[PDB]
């Protein structure tokens, strides 16, 4: 039954669990399920900096730029819950640097956001577009400015 | 690392505990390695009513345990958020839908999103127990 291997590969992928996450794929649980919202085992993986089930979702054909229904990817996740890693494997693997979601925010706003100046510098690196506007006309730049991060923005300019 | 999210103060934070005793708890659960199994523990120890929030189960610690918060009877001041920073979020409008003052994410659970959405008073990035242990504790 899809759904039940649906479920249980999601909660595997969200709490790390390399090994279950093999058995269930290995028993036919789609990496490519979604929860009722659109979430998929790789969003949960990336926001929760499961690392090596990235990587193992990735091989077995996950879709690198699936978006929620809030047009949230993981990419977005990643980059805002400062997993670094995650974030160049997923850079390597297709993943689209300059997605928005429903607040108009890429990943360079979000990573901005919290603060994170090696993913930013890294988000950069691979075309992330400094000019891009939320839905309120902000741009990463001016977040780190409303937040004092001065140093984050001198390399967001 | 435990560092606030909010720009909220001691004070700010001191109200909302001894303000409101009414608190949804989601992402309640009764497995000893969920942090919201502590908590609720410590909450209903320190005369907090708390109504479990998890559609996976019918019961947690001896409560009624309803599959979302607009389920829930009684009234509800705060929702005390244990989910994922993917999920959390969309808590917002359902505890605002719900009349609820507080919404209060724990460590990591949030996401920008939450503020678009955004009463509510928005805490994030801190927890029930250690803030109360910290303002309220002997
Ligand atoms: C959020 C956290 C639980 C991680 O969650 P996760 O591994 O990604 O898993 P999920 O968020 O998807 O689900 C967690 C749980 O709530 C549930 N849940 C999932 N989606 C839910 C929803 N939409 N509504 C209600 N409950 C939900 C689960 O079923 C579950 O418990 P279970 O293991 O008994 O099934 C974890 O990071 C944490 O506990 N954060 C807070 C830590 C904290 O502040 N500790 C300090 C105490 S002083
Ligand atoms: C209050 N506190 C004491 C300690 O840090 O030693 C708890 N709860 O951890």
């Amino acid at each position: 039954f899809g759904q039940d291997l649906g479920k249980k590969l999601l909660e595997a992928a969200a709490a790390g669990q390399d090994d279950e996450v093999r058995i269930l794929m290995a028993n036919g649980a789609d990496v490519n399920a979604t929860d009722d919202n659109g979430l998929t085992p790789l969003h949960l993986a990336a926001a929760n900096g499961q690392l090596e089930i990235v990587e193992v979702l990735l091989k077995n054909g996950a879709d690198v730029n699936a978006s929620d229904s809030a047009g949230i990817t993981p990419l977005h996740l990643a980059a805002y819950d400062g997993h670094l890693e995650i974030v160049e494997v997923l850079l390597k693997h297709g993943a689209d640097v300059n997605a928005y979601d429903r607040a108009g925010w890429t990943p360079l706003h979000l990573a901005a956001l919290s603060g994170q100046l090696e993913i930013v510098e890294v988000l950069l690196k691979h075309g992330a577009d400094v000019n891009a506007q939320d839905a309120l006309g902000l741009t990463a730049f001016d977040i780190s400015i409303n937040q004092g991060q001065e140093d984050l923005a001198e390399i967001l300019q | 690392a435990t560092r606030p999210i909010d720009g909220l103060t001691d004070e700010d934070i001191r109200e909302i505990l001894t303000r409101y005793k009414k608190i949804a708890l989601v992402g309640a659960s009764p497995k000893p390695e969920r942090d919201a199994n502590i908590v609720m523990k410590y909450l209903l120890e320190h005369g907090y009513d708390v109504y479990p929030v998890n559609p996976n189960y019918e019961e947690v610690l001896g409560r009624k345990c309803y599959p979302s918060v607009l389920d829930i009877p009684d009234k509800v001041e705060v929702v005390d958020l244990f989910v994922n920073p993917a999920k959390a979020w969309r808590f917002v409008v359902y505890a605002i839908k719900k009349g609820a003052k507080v919404v209060w994410f724990q460590y990591n659970t949030y996401y920008p999103l939450a503020a678009r959405q955004a009463g509510p008073i928005i805490v994030a990035n801190r927890c029930m127990m250690r803030e109360h242990e910290r303002l309220l504790g002997e």
